[PDB]
């Protein structure tokens, strides 16, 4: 499990929400839309 | 169902097709059909 420095984020001018999502995105494998693949819509996974 | 302004094959491809895949297995379901006109609207009659 990780520990965020809230301190350096601030000292170093980064926002929060941008490391949310780098890591919650970097590992999740989310799924976005369909696409018609002969004939059926099959999904469309986007992932690390 | 309806969507609003769809190809008719659009909406049995987007719209029918998931229920179809899932609608299934309940309680003594005889035969079920749909059907998807040109306004829009897709009915499906499940008859138990």
């Amino acid at each position: 499990s990780l520990k965020i420095d809230r301190e350096k984020l601030s000292a170093l001018g980064v926002k929060f929400s941008d490391v949310s999502d780098i890591i919650s995105t970097s590992m999740g494998s989310m799924y976005i839309n369909d696409f018609p693949n002969q004939g059926r819509m099959q999904q469309v996974i986007v992932q690390v | 169902a309806t969507y609003p302004g769809a190809t008719a094959k659009t909406i049995n491809d987007s719209v029918v097709t998931l229920i179809e895949r899932e609608l299934s297995g309940v309680k003594n379901l005889l035969y079920y059909s749909a059907t998807t006109d040109t306004s829009g609207t897709a009915e499906i009659t499940a008859t138990f």
